[PDB]
């Protein structure tokens, strides 16, 4: 931060570069950063709670004008967050067990293994065959520090999904960029690919 | 709950506004990017001795495979291949047959270098600690095929690498 | 009526993209598949 | 002879100038132009080597092909390193490049790296770490160490 | 057999737009040979779209010959624009494959291929 | 392994040999199974 | 069933059996079920399987070394649902998960088995039976289950010709061809003939007639003499099982008139038992007094 | 217990080996085939027959949770060995 | 039992917050001296 | 039940039940079926002639305000007549809720693209273009997006194989990567994994 | 007939084809184009090379995994000639010099590291070997390339009797020394040829079809002991090919005669350097040695090979030498030359 | 130089990988997400955990979740290093990427 935030040539990179107004980011499937560098108030660890973030306290850095720079200051600021919820973590991490000890579904330890036989019959049939799933269809989204990242998963009930869609935040940011791109330079546009944080496995799958 | 990044309204007494005045003309902020450069030029750098030295490791670390064997001779792959069931790239070509003693043992145990994902479903799906997956790390090669590991490659492997494996597994089989 | 009458053959060989050579030259087998003896299920 | 032992010394001369200053290219892929930024990186620091990015085919010794080879980029691979300067090399890296790897029954990977482009070393891993890569480099020099250019220019 | 059309009502239409799409081809053609400078020549290239429309020539539904056209003007679009490459418009020419024997012993010879 | 020696084992290499690719100790891979389909060996006499 | 153990103890050990190079045996793993016995009572037709001892250590199994050779003896590795009775050839080739499973069908005898050949990486690992209602009901014989390795030995896989000294020596097929053929076209009339053998189907068969009617040529012969006098092969009422395999089911009375269906047809002599057992069948025999 | 095919070649402890015409030996010119030299049945018939003073004996392969898992053996024959089907490891009752 | 666990009286705080510790000289002052550095260069 | 097994939200589950309820009533035109699964997410079962009027109520309706199209998926099914399943997955902030609006459409049958709705649609729907074959009517830059240029099928289909039909090498007489017909090192081993006991009472179907 | 050297598959990369192909001096030109004809058959192809290693690597990406095997060998060693054909049912002959070194001369080259080859391949079991002479090659020849060429040939023919022969004309490719020696005088000066270069006749064949001649050679038992003599389906003048040459590379071509005795004085002039020498005396002997018939002896149509023209492949050849103001001139956009 | 129209073309590193999914089992199925979002590894990891523990009705103990916020969190940590020094990197100040991938 003392690098390139009061920095003037860092400014001059990314205060102009790339403004996205509020309701064309709801609109263009923009999540995560991308919409809270735009001043909407959504992270999906506050709003949607996942496993224990309902436990944890931490803030969520809303941006203000949508330029590179806001994005900017709110990577900075969720990773001072993130050091908070480490430090929340490291000081309230409970003892107990580390797979359901549903056995299955996880499979059983090794000393368990090599002495009782229903747990030497599940490690076998969990890595051979492996567990059945109900028949059904699921949406499960969480926040990546991207964005939203989720799944589609179909299963007809066999050990094997039917169908897995990988909702990614960069198809959608870079979706957006031929908005974001509209009256600036290259030498903007390289800002642009950088503030959607832009990696292409995701992207391509 | 949430914070404004990048909502401060700046003071615009003439004290703070002479002050930015002779930020801009005078270049305070770059004088700081010189600062902090200035001060990590005159530390220890982290660069470590490669390869007189080597990289911090842990002994759960996953690198090239090997077939062990028992404290008296006997190898450990009883041809079950969970292995090969478990494999997601499906590396692992297993063939096995009866022989002269009648137990349970492999003619086949090819495991694809350049297909392996390097996960360790084998050594953990395996119910005799068979299959392993060492710390060997620098064991690059010039030749395709020189990856393609067949039985009696990784037989030398586990011959080879037990000293260590071994001291791996009994430093680590408390976790799994 | 914005609906059209098509009483054609329902063919999309040519948009799937599979080769003819194997599209005339396969032998598909519509089946059941028969119980493995092994088991009771 | 002595002819012979010139162009021994030569052979080492310009073998060394060739392996202390490999320059290969920013070409990053998949996850392994994470692995290969971190060789890059302070701790294990390919530069003090002598081996510096640059990021034109036209000014680069070697081709770290860090990642995935699909269908769609096997000619922009191929023209990349058909655009560099003889000698060229290429360190295939990771598990997809070379033999396709995790994505290797799929239909849009090219099965290896080496169909492409020829294959001067293979660093196995998915990422290899950067400590094999970097040893995966210093078997690189190891291979342009035992050139014999002029010695068989001298014995044709 | 009550269906929504893509763009044609039936043959007419249908065959309008294959008949357009192949004389944006044969407009096109020319440019294609200059800018990836193939080794080829205009003939050959002209040859070889008049295979692959009559590769396709025995479809009697409109549907399906709306989304040939479709797909034809996806191939021109990608062809026109510098999209595609001189291996990926090569690759209908099939240069490097070895010649399938057609006629049955030589099949018979080579393998158990029907 | 001065303080706390690693276990010894009857089979475990003494001669730590190092990664022998390029060198003619190298490695070099092969089907380790034997012929599936036993051909069938025509005799020796004529039919005469 | 649950997903752990309660049994802090130590496990029972049961002495395996020797029942012949067919069915590995392995008594540790069986559960005391008793479709060995069922099997080998009522449709292999043996009464020479078992449960010895009482209570936790009842032994299922000869309580002698007696080699259990029985026509079916193989069907007790399919239902068997444990591994006490696995397959002695195929045991530890392959596992079942891998196994392609191609529906075909059996050629050693005229019962006509309905099979799974389950193979591995194009190879034959083993033969199953499927369920066919009026064939082979889910069982097949054991030449059927364990006559897969003699067709993985000794195969011509190359064109042989004689050599200037009369020996066999390989060949292309141009020249096999060539060399049939030159004989082919110098042959007119009577003069070329063929003898249809015992595994060969109708495509061939016919590929054959057609092809030795291009040289007009009726001399088709097979090896199993059937009498020609009378109607012959004509009329296809006098050379097949007229009524099923599955009429055994219906009828009461048959007659075995000069033949052994133990060996030669044995399913159709495991529909004659289990007719006999359940539908009373009453059976007579004329010839040599066979089991 | 290594041999010498015909060839000149080493046979592995498959059975493994190429035979006289076989083209396939080209690709070991100039280099080797690497094998395993310590044969498993050759160092497992080493072992000694343990005699135990029991009817039916457990066994673990050694260290616990660091073998395969724990087998109980039928030692009635005096005719032949119980031999455990992971390990190799064969046992006899002493009387 | 003998597992991870964080010690019984918990840790230390960590600091998580912007900390620009504001160096450096006033405004007046930085013209002053450069004022004073081109008054001295003209005499 | 306690330890291992995922606790339930009634509240959820009755609110999506009232919402379809609320959905269903609304829209009688399109809406086929409205299903409110175990795990509480609601499916909005339509008709493909409405993807235009059912997402620009959720779009726009103050009761529903699904403002973002979050996920585009298609789902083939061999089994049916219309084997091509496209599904939207709809995110709602300011009621903090997600719906699911699935339709269907063979290969000839065109869906009306609605970028007109969602602009977010606008690369979505064309994968489904490249990855299924569903034509979008009326999309501004329909075509491939994910695969190669010069590429003949629709990859996720079900009847087009895990490797394709073509596969590339570098050929140094015409200095060019040509496609070729495809040979594989090791064949894709297929696993029979299906263990023939019913794994699920609560998901058997009626017979015959 | 062994079981792994059956054929199989579809003929593809990944397919077995049933050759083992020892090609001697597969790192040059015929070597390159023939090791790639051979890798997309799915050939156990032995690759011995005398050269660097790096000079090497581009035949890595021909061939599936294990079919190329590369090792060492020395021209004047009958050891690994041994170590190397000792394996392969077929052996191809590749190995040939434009021009004389320090440590081989023309003799070398072409009679006793052909003979040995072929002594040995005979020593060995071999079922096939094949020579590659020169259409030319004749004893009564002015250039010491096309006699000693000649004598090798009668050598390999008298030493191994179930030997093809092949007889390529003149071979143009992309790496060839005919097309690009011929656009390689712009440097030099106005091209300068014997006899204004009118007075020698020649038929060049391209490089695609006498590799499938060559294969279609190895597969065939009909080329135990021929003599085949490759040639291409249309003759030319020299003057009109250097002239079509200049008018597809479009350059400036202003010709003129050097005389029959101050033209090896330039000969003599490049062939003093101990790198790759530009051009020689020999070179000079060669393109003005015309291209006999040889009606008596096969060609590329006695194996179901259709000759490529000239026309066809000169401009894939040649666009490499253009400026780029002629850079992508079409193929049409110049005029045939003329037959004779 | 200004821009006028930007088109983006994807595809480059397409691998299929929601394809093999479909013909591996679940537990063969996680390490795809592994690679989806290569400085994101563990959180595709939780998001795809998520999925399957939602579709069998069960969850994971106390512990396993805790472990599960604290590595996504380093994982958090580890994305917006990447993301911040490569935009730096991309728009020149290449010295924090060096002096943050010590981290
Ligand atoms: C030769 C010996 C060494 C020389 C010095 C070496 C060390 C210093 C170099 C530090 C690193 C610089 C690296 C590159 C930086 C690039 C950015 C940059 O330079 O930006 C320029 C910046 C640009 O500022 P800016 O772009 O932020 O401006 C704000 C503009 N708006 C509001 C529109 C956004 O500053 C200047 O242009 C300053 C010019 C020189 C100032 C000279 C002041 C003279 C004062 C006289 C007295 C005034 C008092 C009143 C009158 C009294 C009369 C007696
Ligand atoms: N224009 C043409 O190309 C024509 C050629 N031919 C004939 O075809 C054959 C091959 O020609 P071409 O490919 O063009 O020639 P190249 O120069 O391209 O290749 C010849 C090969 O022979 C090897 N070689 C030559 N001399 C020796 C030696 N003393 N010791 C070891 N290796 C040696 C070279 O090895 P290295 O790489 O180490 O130098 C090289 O690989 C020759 O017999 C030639 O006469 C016939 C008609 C036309
Ligand atoms: C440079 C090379 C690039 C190659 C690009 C290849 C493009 C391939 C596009 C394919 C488009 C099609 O196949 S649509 C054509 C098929 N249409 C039909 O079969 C309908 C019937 N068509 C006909 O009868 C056609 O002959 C005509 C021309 C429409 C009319 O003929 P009839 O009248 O007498
Ligand atoms: C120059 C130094 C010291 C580092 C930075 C760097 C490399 C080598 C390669 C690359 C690179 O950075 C650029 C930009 O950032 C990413 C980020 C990527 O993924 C997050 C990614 O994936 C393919 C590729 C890239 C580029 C890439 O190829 O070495
Ligand atoms: S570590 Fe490699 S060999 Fe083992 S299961 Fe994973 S991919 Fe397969
Ligand atoms: S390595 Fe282990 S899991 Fe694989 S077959 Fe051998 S014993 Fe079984
Ligand atoms: S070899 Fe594996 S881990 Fe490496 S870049 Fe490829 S997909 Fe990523
Ligand atoms: S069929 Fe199997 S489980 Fe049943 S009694 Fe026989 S051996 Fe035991
Ligand atoms: S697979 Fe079945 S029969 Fe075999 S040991 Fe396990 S439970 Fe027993
Ligand atoms: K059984
Ligand atoms: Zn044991």
């Amino acid at each position: 931060e003392e690098m390139l935030t009061n920095n003037r040539i860092w400014r001059n990179r990314t205060v102009d570069i790339g403004v996205v107004t509020a309701e064309d980011a709801l609109n263009y499937g923009f999540s995560g950063v991308m919409l809270r560098g735009s001043g909407i108030q959504w992270d999906l660890r506050k709003t949607q709670p996942y496993d224990v973030y309902d436990q944890v306290e931490f803030d969520v850095p809303i941006g203000s004008r949508g330029d590179c720079y806001d994005r900017y200051l709110c990577r900075v600021e969720e990773m001072r967050q993130s050091i908070r919820i480490i430090s929340q973590c490291l000081n309230k991490m409970p003892p107990g067990e580390i797979k359901v000890d549903d056995a299955k579904v996880s499979p059983p330890k090794r000393a368990e293994m090599k002495t009782s036989m229903e747990s030497l019959i599940h490690h076998f049939k969990l890595y051979t065959e492996g567990y059945q799933v109900p028949p059904g269809a699921t949406y499960t989204a969480i926040e990546a520090p991207k964005g939203e990242f989720g799944v589609y998963l179909v299963s007809d009930g066999s050990s094997r999904p039917y169908r897995c869609k990988i909702k990614a935040p960069g198809f959608a940011h870079l979706a957006g960029l031929d908005k974001m791109s509209k009256g600036h330079m290259l030498a903007d546009v390289v800002a642009i690919i950088g503030t959607q944080d832009i990696v292409f496995g995701e992207v391509d799958r | 709950t949430y914070k404004y990044v990048n909502l401060r309204e700046p003071s615009m007494d003439m004290k703070s506004v002479t002050d930015r005045a002779a930020q801009t003309l005078l270049w305070t902020e770059l004088i700081r990017g010189l600062g902090m450069t200035l001060s990590y030029l005159f530390r220890e750098p982290a660069t470590i001795n490669y390869p007189f030295e080597k990289g911090p490791l842990s002994p759960r670390f996953r690198g090239e495979h090997a077939l062990r064997r028992y404290p008296s001779g006997e190898e450990r792959c009883i041809a079950c291949k969970l292995c090969e069931a478990v494999c997601p790239a499906q590396a692992i070509t297993i063939e096995a047959e009866p022989r002269a003693d009648g137990s349970r043992r492999t003619t086949r145990y090819d495991i694809d270098m350049t297909k392996c994902i390097y996960c360790g479903f084998c050594q953990e799906a395996c119910p005799v600690d068979a299959i392993v997956e060492g710390p060997n790390f620098e064991f690059s090669t010039e030749t395709h095929e020189e990856l393609l590991y067949n039985k009696e490659k990784l037989l030398n492997n586990g011959d080879k690498w037990e000293a260590e494996i071994a001291a791996n597994i009994q430093a680590d089989y408390l976790y799994r | 009526t914005q609906l059209i009458t098509v009483d054609e053959k329902l063919d999309i060989t040519t948009l799937t993209g599979v080769p003819e050579e194997h599209i005339k030259t396969r032998k598909a087998r519509i089946f059941v598949p028969a119980r493995n003896n092994m088991q009771s299920g | 002879s002595r002819g012979e032992y010139v162009v021994a010394k030569l052979d080492d001369l310009i073998n060394w100038a060739r392996r202390s200053s490999l320059w290969p290219m920013t070409f990053g892929l998949a996850c392994c132009a994470v692995e290969m930024m971190h060789m890059a990186a302070p701790r294990y620091d390919m530069d003090r080597f002598g081996v510096v990015f640059r990021a034109s085919p036209r000014q680069s010794d070697v081709m770290i092909v860090a990642g995935t080879l699909t269908n769609k980029m096997a000619p922009a691979l191929r023209k990349v390193y058909d655009q560099m300067p003889e000698p060229r090399y290429v360190v295939s890296m990771g598990s997809c490049a070379n033999g396709g790897g995790y994505y290797h029954y799929s239909y849009s990977v090219v099965r290896g790296c080496d169909r492409i482009v020829p294959v001067d070393i293979y660093v196995p891993g998915c990422p290899p770490t950067a400590e094999a890569l970097l040893y995966g480099i210093l078997q690189l020099q190891k291979k342009i160490k035992r050139e014999k250019r002029l010695r068989i220019w001298y014995r044709r | 057999t009550s269906v929504k059309p893509i763009f044609s009502r039936d043959m007419n239409e249908a065959k309008r737009r294959v008949r357009e799409l192949y004389r944006a081809w044969y407009r096109e053609v020319p440019n294609t040979v200059h800018l990836f400078q193939l080794d080829i020549s205009v003939k050959q290239g002209r040859d070889k779209v008049r295979e692959m429309f009559k590769k396709n020539a025995h479809v009697t539904d409109p549907r399906v010959v709306d989304l040939l056209v479709i797909k034809g003007k996806m191939e021109l679009e990608e062809t026109i624009n510098v999209w595609k490459q001189r291996t990926h418009v090569m690759r209908f020419f099939h240069e490097t494959e070895a010649p399938r024997p057609k006629d049955f012993l030589s099949k018979f010879y080579v393998g158990h291929d029907p | 392994p001065t303080v706390k020696p690693p276990t010894a084992r009857k089979f475990i290499w003494t001669n730590h040999k190092f990664n022998l690719s390029g060198t003619p100790q190298q490695y070099v891979p092969y089907s380790t199974t034997r012929k599936k389909i036993q051909e069938w060996v025509p005799p020796s006499t004529p039919y005469k | 069933g649950s997903d752990r153990s309660r049994f802090l103890e130590g496990k029972r050990a049961v002495e395996d059996k020797n029942i012949g190079p067919l069915v590995k045996t392995i008594m540790t793993r069986c559960i005391q079920c008793t479709r060995c016995i069922r099997f080998a009572s009522e449709i292999a037709g043996v009464d020479d399987l078992g449960t010895t001892g009482r209570g936790n250590d009842m032994q299922v199994g000869t309580y002698i070394e007696k080699m259990f050779m029985s026509e079916l003896s193989g069907n007790i590795i399919d239902i068997c649902p444990v591994g006490a009775l696995t397959s002695k050839p195929y045991a530890f080739t392959a596992r079942p998960w891998e196994t392609r499973k191609t529906e075909s069908i059996d050629v050693m005898d005229a019962v006509g088995s309905n099979i799974v050949v389950s193979t591995r990486t194009g190879e034959v690992m083993r033969i199953l039976p499927r369920m066919h209602e009026d064939i082979n009901e889910e069982w097949i014989s054991d030449k059927t289950r364990f006559a897969y390795d003699g067709l993985k030995r000794q195969r011509l896989t190359e064109p042989m010709v004689r050599n200037e000294k009369g020996l066999l020596t390989h060949t292309t097929w141009e020249d096999a061809l060539s060399r049939v053929a030159g004989m082919l076209q110098s042959c007119q009339g009577n003069d070329v003939a063929a003898i249809a053998g015992g595994l060969v189907d109708a495509e061939a068969l016919i590929a054959l007639k057609d092809l030795l009617n291009r040289v007009d040529s009726d001399t088709l012969c097979t090896e199993e003499v059937f009498p020609t006098a009378g109607a012959g092969t004509d009329l296809r009422s006098n050379y097949l099982l007229n009524t099923t395999i599955a009429g055994v089911e219906e009828a009461d009375v048959v007659l075995l008139v000069g033949t052994n269906p133990r060996f030669e047809a044995p399913l159709f002599n495991a529909r004659i038992r289990k007719s006999w057992l359940h539908n009373d069948l009453k059976v007579a025999l004329i010839g040599s007094p066979v089991d | 217990g290594v041999r010498t095919s015909p060839t000149g070649e080493k046979v592995t402890h498959t059975g493994q080996v190429y035979d006289d015409e076989d083209y396939r030996r080209v690709r070991f010119v100039g280099r080797q085939k690497e094998v395993n030299e310590n044969f498993a049945i050759d160092l497992i018939a080493e072992q000694p027959v343990s005699q135990v003073g029991s009817r039916v004996i457990s066994c673990d392969g050694g260290g616990g949770a660091l073998g395969h898992p724990r087998v109980y053996i039928n030692l009635d024959k005096e005719t032949k060995t119980g031999t455990c089907g992971y390990c190799g490891l064969q046992f006899r009752q002493q009387h | 039992v003998k597992q991870d666990m964080p010690p019984v009286g918990g840790y230390g705080p960590i600091d998580y917050k912007r900390n620009l510790p504001r160096r450096g000289l006033s405004g007046y002052s930085m013209f002053a001296v450069g004022i004073g550095a081109l008054l001295f260069g003209y005499w | 039940t306690r330890p291992t097994v995922r606790p339930r939200n009634d509240v959820a589950h009755k609110q999506l039940s009232a919402f379809g309820e609320y959905v269903a009533e609304i829209l009688p035109k399109y809406v086929q079926q409205v299903q409110v699964s175990c795990f509480s997410e609601l499916e909005i079962c339509i008709h493909p002639d409405g993807v235009i009027p059912v997402l620009t109520f959720l779009r726009d309706h103050s009761n529903a305000q699904f403002k973002s199209l979050a996920d585009l998926t298609a789902v083939d099914i061999p089994t049916r007549q219309n084997r091509f399943e496209i599904v939207y997955n709809l995110l709602s902030l300011r009621f903090n809720s997600r719906i699911r609006v699935k339709t269907y459409t063979d290969e000839l049958t065109p869906v009306e693209s609605s970028v007109s709705v969602y602009k977010a649609a606008n690369w979505y729907e064309r994968e489904i273009w490249d990855m299924f074959g569903v034509f979008f009517a009326n999309h501004p830059d329909l075509r491939r997006i994910l695969t190669d240029y010069g590429f003949e099928g629709h990859p996720f289909r079900k009847d087009f194989p895990l490797s394709g039909y073509v596969e590339l090498r570098y050929d140094d007489e015409v200095k060019r990567v040509v496609a070729e017909p495809v040979e594989l090192a090791q064949e894709f081993r297929k696993f029979d994994l299906n263990s023939p006991w019913e794994a699920f009472p609560a998901y058997r179907q009626p017979p015959e | 007939l062994h079981h792994a050297v059956i054929p199989h598959g579809k003929g593809g990369r990944s397919s077995v084809s049933g050759i083992v192909a020892t090609v001697f001096g597969a790192t040059g030109f015929l070597g390159r184009y023939l090791v790639n004809h051979l890798g997309r058959m799915g050939s156990q192809v032995i690759v011995p090379y005398r050269c660097e290693p790096y000079d090497t690597m581009h035949l890595r990406p021909m061939g599936d995994l294990g079919q190329i095997i590369f090792m060492d060998w020395n021209g004047r060693d009958k050891d690994s000639i041994r170590r190397a054909v000792e394996h392969s049912n077929v052996v191809i002959n590749l190995v040939g010099r434009e021009w004389e070194t320090k440590n081989f001369d023309f003799e070398d080259v072409f009679v006793k590291i052909p003979q040995a080859i072929a002594q040995v391949s005979k020593e060995a079991g071999v079922e096939k070997f094949i020579h590659i002479s020169h259409l030319n090659a004749d004893i009564k020849s002015s250039s010491k390339y096309l006699r000693n060429k000649a004598v090798g040939e009668k050598e390999v023919r008298e030493t191994f009797p179930e030997a093809t022969i092949i007889k390529p004309a003149d071979i143009f490719g992309r790496e060839d020394r005919f097309l690009n020696y011929f656009a390689n005088i712009r440097w030099f000066g106005g091209v300068p040829l014997i006899s204004l270069g009118k007075k020698t006749v020649k038929q060049p064949v391209y490089i695609v079809d006498v590799t499938k001649g060559i294969i279609n050679a190895i597969k065939d038992p009909d080329a135990r002991g021929k003599t085949f003599a490759f040639v291409g389906p249309n003759r030319y003048l020299l003057f009109d090919l250097v002239q079509y040459v200049f008018a597809v590379a479009h350059r400036p071509f202003l010709p003129y005669p050097m005389p029959h005795f101050a033209y090896r004085w330039i000969g003599r002039l490049f062939e003093i350097s101990p790198f790759e020498p530009w051009t020689t005396r020999d070179k000079v002997e060669r393109i003005h040695t015309t291209d006999r018939t040889l009606p008596h002896l096969p060609g590329l149509e006695d194996l179901g090979v259709q000759a490529t023209p000239l026309e066809l492949k000169a401009i894939e050849v040649l666009r490499r030498h253009r400026t780029y103001r002629w850079l992508s001139s079409e193929i049409e956009d110049v005029q045939p030359a003329k037959t004779v | 130089e200004m821009v006028r129209k930007c088109d983006p073309h994807i595809g480059l590193l397409h691998r299929g990988t929601e394809k093999l999914i479909e013909y591996k089992t679940y537990l063969q199925a996680l390490p795809y997400f592994d690679r989806l979002d290569y400085v994101s590894m563990m959180c595709n990891e939780q998001a795809y955990s998520l999925a399957v523990e939602k579709l069998l009705n069960i969850q994971p103990p106390p512990r396993a979740q805790w472990i599960r916020v604290l590595f996504g969190e380093i994982t958090r940590l580890l994305n917006h290093i990447m993301a911040v020094t490569t935009h730096a990197l991309d728009i020149g100040a290449m010295t924090p990427f060096f002096w943050m991938f010590e981290e």
